[PDB]
């Protein structure tokens, strides 16, 4: 699902996160920055798990409550 | 000290 890069939101890791499922989730260290690509799940459903792109370049899902949106 | 993880569907 597309979007205007220009209203893109960024986030910061509040805590370390270890992927229980490396195929669907990405790792985070407190403090890391990432771009929120989508807040839906792989099925377009609302989700407490969001798809993001981190600094190292990995794409995947992280727990919404482990991050803070920068505004 | 780490927040509870939200339920995931996979």
């Amino acid at each position: 699902e597309p979007i205007d890069p220009s209203k893109l939101e960024f986030a910061r890791a509040l805590y370390d996160f270890v992927p229980e499922n490396p195929e669907m989730e990405v790792a985070l260290k407190k403090g890391d920055l990432m771009a929120i690509l989508s807040k839906k799940d792989p099925l377009g459903r609302d989700s407490d798990w969001w798809k993001v792109r981190t600094k190292n370049g990995n794409i995947g899902y992280i727990p919404y409550n482990y991050i803070e949106i920068i505004k | 000290m780490p927040p509870t993880l939200p339920h995931r569907d996979w």
